[PDB]
C-alpha cells in the first residue's frame, strides 16, 4: 500500500502545501514502505519549496532521494531531526546503494558507512532490511561479508540520467560487439566448411582421373 | 475348497519367491523351473499356470504390459 | 542444392526397381537418411501416451546404396490388435492413404516399417527379424526402423536404429560392430539369439528445410532462454557411461589384435578391427563436439552479463 | 480490405509443432514438383472444448483450380475424415491452413466452402518466405460485417497460444541437437552461435526499448515513470554482477576441465588418422 499512499501523497501536495507539505513529508519519511521518492521530487509544490523561505525539509528531502547516512550525519544541524523510523529508512537507502554499486558486501563497509558500533546491532538492521522485502541475499559471518542477490534501486531525476544513457549505450555496444564477434565466427565455419569442401571433390576428381586413365 | 486355496497361493508364493532369486524368460523359459519346483507338489498344468501367469499385467510386480505382452516390470 | 533431394523421378525408381542391384549383395544397402518430418513423426508416434508399443509404415525411396525415407504414417489398431500383428483394418488404410498422397502429391511409395522399444534399446526381436525377412520378400527391399520414446528422456537423445537382415542360412562375412547396448534381462536373451541374423545401416539426416525449421522455432519459444546453467552435462552419467563404453571397446579391440598377431594371414580381423578403432573414435569426437559447443555458449553469455560495463 | 478492424479475438486457439511441420512439408513438396512456391492447402483437426482450440494434427487437402477459382474436393476431405475417425476418434475437425503472405481474393471463397462444411471454421496463413524473427503463422476466425450495406465475412486475427507436451518438447529438442550435427559435419557451430546469436539479439531490442524510453522521457513523456526507472537504474547497477576470487576460481576450473577434454579429443581424432595413415603406409610400399 506503500504506492497508493504516495500517490494519495501526491495528489495531496497538488493542492496544500507549505506546513502541511512538511507534515506529508514527516510522514512519508516515517511511514514504512516507500523506498522511492523520485515522484514527490518532481510535484511543483516541491519547487515551491524551493523557492519558499523553508528548505530544511526540502533538504532532508533531497538527501533521502539522493544522499546516503554519512551525508546526513555531516548535515545533522541543517536537517530537522529525524525519528527511528526515519533514520532506519536512511540507512536502508544507503545499504541498498552499497549493494547495488557492489554485491558482496564486507562488515567492515558496513560498520564505517554507517556509524554501526556494534556488530549485532549491524546483524537486526540487515535482518530488518532484508525481512522486509528490501534486499535478497545472504549473510557470510566467517569471511564477514554480506552477499546480496537484489536489492532495490534509487531515485534518478537530475544528475543520474546522463550515467544512465551512458551505461546503457555501453551495453548497446558490447551487445552490438558480440552480434559482429558471432556473424565473424560463423562465417569463419562458413570458410572451414568450405574448405573442408573444397577439399574434397578434389579427392573425387583426383580419384574421377585415375578412374578414366586407367 | 480350504486346501485348494491353500495350494493356490503356496504356487504363487513358489513362483515368486524363485522368479526374484533368478531371471526371467521371453515365451517359455521360466515355466519350465516353476514346473521343476513343483513336480514334487503336484501336476504342473501348463494351461491354469499359462492363464495366471497373463492375469498379473493389470498389476506390476514383473508384469508383461497391455500393449504387447513381452515387456515386464523388472 | 538442399531441395534437390525432395525431386521424385519416377521412371528413375522404375529402373532401379527393374535392375534390383541388392540381388548382387547382400549388404548392398548401408544408409539409411531420413526426413526431419518422418523423423519428428516417427519420435511423435512412439512417445504417443508415454510408453506405448506403436507402429507404421515409412514412405520414401531409393538411391544408390542408400534408402530414403521421406514420410510415415500409422495403421488402425481396434482393441490395441487384439487381433493378429498390430494391422487389423490396415490393407484398406494404406490403400486409400497411397491414393490419397499420389493426389495431393506424395508418389513416394512404402520403403519400410517402423515399430517403437519402450525402454529396452534399438534392435530387432525374434518377431521382427522375421517381419523384416518377410519384408524382404514381398516388397523386395524394406527397412526396419525402431525408436526408443523412453531412451529419449534417459538418454537424452538416442537415435533411430535402421536394420536390414540376411536371408536364411547367410553369414555375415566378418562383419562385427562390437556395439554395446543397454537390453533388459527378459529381453536380453532373444537380442543375443537374433542379433548376427541382421545388420545395422547408418542412419543421416540432409540438412534440408523442414530439420532448421524445428532447430528455430525451440530455439526461438522454449529454448530462447539459453541459460539453464549451461551444462546439464555436468551430470556424469551419460558421459561417463560413453567414456567407460568407449574403455571397454579399445580395450577388446587391443585384446583381439594382440592375439591376431600370430595368425599370419587373416584379412577378415584386419578390416574389423580397425572399423572398430574407427567407430569408437568418432563416438569420442562426437562427445567432444558437444561439450566444445556448451562451453562456447557458456562463456559468451558468462563473458556478457557479468562484465560487460 | 478483407481484414476486419476493431474486432478480439473470441477464442483460444492452440497450435502444435506437428502443424508446422506439416504445412512446411506441404510448402515444400508442392515447391520441389512445381518449380515456384505453389500454394498448399490442408485441413486442421484437434480437440475442442468450448471456447478453447487445441489444434494437435493437421492434414493435406486436395483441391482444382478451374474459373480461376480454388474448388476442394470435399468428398476427398470427407473420405480422408472416415480415414482418419478408423485411427483417431477424439480429434475433430478444426479449419483449414494455407501457405502465402496477407490473405488474397481466392483464400476467402475457400474459407467460405469450409464454413459451408462445418459450424465454425479457423482459418490459419503460413508465410515461408518471411525475413523477419517472429513467426510468420497467424490464425484468423470468421466474421460478419455489414460493408456498404452487404453482409461480407472477413478475418479477424486471433491471439492464438503454441501448447505443448513433455513428449513433443523432448522429442523436438532432440531434433534440435540432431540440427546441431551436420551431414558428415555441415554445420555445427553455425546453428549454435546463429542461436545464441537470437537470444542476444532479443536482449538487445529490449535494451533499444529502455534507451529510447529514457531518451523520451528527458525530453518528454512522463518525467518519472516511479518504479520503473527506478528499477531500470536499479538494473544498470546490477549489470556489472560482482565476482569474487571463488567465482573466477570455478570459472576457470571448468574451463580447463573441458579444455582437456576438448585436447583428448583432438588426440582421439589424431591417432585415428594416424592408424588410417599406418594402415595404408603398410600397404604402400610394406610387406606382410
Ligand atoms: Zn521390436
Amino acid at each position: 500500500p506503500s504506492s497508493n499512499l504516495l500517490e494519495q501523497f501526491i495528489l495531496l501536495a497538488k493542492g496544500t502545501s507549505g506546513s502541511a507539505l512538511t507534515a506529508l513529508i514527516s510522514q512519508v519519511l516515517e511511514a514504512p514502505g516507500v523506498y522511492v521518492f523520485g515522484e514527490l521530487l518532481e510535484l511543483a509544490n516541491v519547487q515551491e519549496l524551493a523557492e519558499g523561505a523553508n528548505a530544511a525539509y526540502l533538504q532532508l528531502l533531497n538527501l533521502f532521494a539522493y544522499g546516503t547516512y554519512p551525508d546526513y550525519i555531516a548535515n545533522k544541524e541543517s536537517l530537522p531531526e529525524l525519528s527511528t523510523a526515519q533514520q532506519n529508512k536512511l540507512k536502508h537507502l544507503t545499504i541498498v546503494s552499497l549493494a547495488s554499486r557492489m554485491k558482496c558486501i564486507p562488515y567492515s563497509v558496513l560498520l564505517k558507512d554507517l556509524e554501526m558500533r556494534n556488530l549485532r546491532e549491524l546483524e537486526d538492521l540487515i535482518i530488518e532490511a532484508v525481512y522486509t522485502d528490501i534486499i535478497q541475499g545472504k549473510l557470510d559471518q566467517r569471511n564477514q561479508l554480506l552477499e546480496v542477490d537484489f536489492c532495490i534501486g534509487r531515485d534518478i531525476r537530475k544528475k543520474d540520467i546522463n550515467n544512465i544513457v551512458k551505461t546503457l549505450h555501453e551495453w548497446c555496444d558490447g551487445c552490438e560487439a558480440v552480434l559482429l564477434g558471432i556473424e565473424q565466427q560463423v562465417l569463419r565455419a562458413n570458410q572451414y566448411k568450405e574448405n573442408h569442401n573444397r577439399t574434397q571433390q578434389q579427392v573425387e576428381a583426383e580419384v574421377t582421373n585415375i578412374k578414366k586413365t586407367l | 475348497q480350504k486346501v485348494d486355496d491353500d495350494r493356490k497361493h503356496e504356487i504363487e508364493a513358489a513362483i515368486v519367491r524363485i522368479m526374484k532369486s533368478r531371471k526371467k524368460m521371453q515365451h517359455n523359459v521360466l515355466v519350465a523351473e516353476v514346473t521343476q519346483q513343483l513336480k514334487a507338489r503336484f501336476l504342473p498344468s501348463p494351461v491354469v499356470i499359462k492363464k495366471r501367469i497373463e492375469g498379473l499385467i493389470e498389476r506390476e510386480y514383473l508384469a508383461r504390459t497391455p500393449e504387447d505382452r513381452k515387456v515386464y516390470t523388472y | 542444392s538442399i531441395d534437390e533431394i525432395y525431386k521424385y523421378d519416377k521412371k528413375q525408381q522404375q529402373e532401379i526397381l527393374a535392375a534390383k542391384p541388392w540381388t548382387k549383395d547382400h549388404h548392398y544397402f548401408k544408409y539409411c537418411k531420413i526426413s526431419a518430418l518422418a523423423l519428428l513423426k516417427m519420435v511423435m508416434h512412439a512417445r504417443s501416451g508415454g510408453n506405448l508399443e506403436v507402429m507404421g509404415l515409412m514412405l520414401g525411396k531409393v538411391d544408390g546404396e542408400t534408402m530414403i525415407i521421406m514420410d510415415s504414417f500409422a495403421l488402425p489398431v481396434e482393441g490395441t490388435e487384439t487381433r493378429v500383428n498390430a494391422q487389423a483394418a490396415a490393407y484398406e488404410y494404406m490403400a486409400a492413404y497411397i491414393e490419397n498422397a499420389k493426389q495431393v502429391g506424395r508418389l513416394e511409395n512404402a520403403i519400410g516399417w517402423y515399430h517403437s522399444h519402450p525402454g529396452y534399446g534399438c534392435w530387432l526381436s525374434g518377431i521382427d527379424v522375421s517381419t523384416q525377412m518377410l519384408n524382404q520378400q514381398f516388397q523386395e527391399p524394406f527397412v526396419a526402423v525402431v525408436i526408443d520414446p523412453t531412451r529419449t528422456i534417459s538418454a537424452g537423445k538416442v537415435n533411430l536404429g535402421a536394420f536390414r537382415t540376411y536371408p536364411k542360412g547367410y553369414k555375415p562375412p566378418d562383419e562385427g560392430p562390437s556395439e554395446y547396448q543397454t537390453i533388459p534381462l527378459n529381453k536380453i536373451e532373444d537380442f543375443g539369439v537374433h542379433c548376427k541374423q541382421y545388420y545395422a545401416l547408418e542412419v543421416s539426416y540432409f540438412k534440408s528445410s523442414l530439420d532448421r525449421k524445428l532447430l528455430e522455432l525451440l530455439w526461438n519459444k522454449y529454448w530462447v532462454n539459453t541459460l539453464s546453467s549451461s551444462s546439464l552435462l555436468t551430470n556424469a552419467d551419460y558421459t561417463t557411461g560413453q567414456v567407460f563404453d568407449l574403455s571397454e571397446k579399445l580395450e577388446q579391440s587391443e585384446a583381439q589384435l594382440g592375439r591376431g598377431s600370430f595368425m599370419l594371414g587373416l584379412e577378415t580381423h584386419d578390416r574389423k578391427s580397425e572399423d572398430k578403432l574407427a567407430k569408437a573414435t568418432r563416438d569420442s569426437c562426437k562427445t567432444t563436439i558437444e561439450a566444445i559447443h556448451g562451453l562456447m555458449s557458456q562463456v559468451i553469455k558468462d563473458k556478457l552479463f557479468n562484465q560487460i560495463n | 480490405s478483407v481484414m476486419a478492424c476493431g474486432v478480439t479475438g473470441s477464442v483460444s486457439v492452440a497450435l502444435h509443432p506437428l502443424v508446422i511441420l506439416n504445412i512446411s512439408d506441404h510448402w515444400i513438396r508442392m515447391r520441389s514438383q512445381e518449380g515456384r512456391p505453389v500454394q498448399v492447402i490442408g485441413a486442421l483437426i484437434g480437440k475442442q472444448e468450448g471456447r478453447n482450440i487445441e489444434v494437435m494434427n493437421s492434414f493435406e487437402l486436395l483441391s482444382h483450380t478451374v474459373e480461376e477459382k480454388i474448388i476442394i474436393d470435399k468428398e476427398y476431405y470427407y473420405t480422408k475424415e472416415e480415414q482418419f475417425k478408423q485411427v483417431f476418434k477424439e480429434l475433430e475437425f478444426l479449419g483449414w491452413y494455407t501457405t502465402g503472405g496477407p490473405p488474397d481474393p481466392s483464400d476467402i471463397h475457400v474459407h467460405k466452402q469450409v464454413c459451408e462444411i462445418i459450424e465454425s471454421p479457423l482459418f490459419l496463413k503460413l508465410n515461408p518466405m518471411t525475413k523477419h524473427t517472429d513467426l510468420p503463422v497467424s490464425v484468423f476466425e470468421s466474421v460478419i460485417d455489414i460493408i456498404n450495406g452487404e453482409a461480407t465475412m472477413l478475418f479477424a486475427e486471433l491471439t492464438y497460444t503454441l501448447a505443448t507436451e513433455e513428449a513433443e518438447r523432448i522429442g523436438v529438442d532432440h531434433v534440435a541437437r540432431m540440427t546441431a550435427t551436420g551431414s558428415g559435419e555441415n554445420s555445427t557451430v553455425a546453428e549454435h552461435l546463429i542461436a545464441q546469436h537470437s537470444a542476444i539479439k532479443m536482449l538487445h531490442s529490449r535494451v533499444k526499448l529502455i534507451l529510447e524510453y529514457v531518451k523520451a522521457s528527458e525530453a518528454g513523456e512522463v518525467p518519472f515513470n516511479h518504479e520503473i526507472l527506478r528499477e531500470a537504474y536499479a538494473l544498470c547497477h546490477c549489470l556489472p554482477v560482482l565476482s569474487t576470487d571463488k567465482f573466477k576460481t570455478d570459472f576457470y576450473d571448468q574451463c580447463n576441465d573441458v579444455g582437456l577434454m576438448a585436447y583428448l579429443g583432438t588426440i582421439t581424432k589424431t591417432c585415428n588418422t594416424m592408424n588410417q595413415f599406418v594402415n595404408k603406409f603398410n600397404v604402400l610400399y610394406d610387406r606382410q
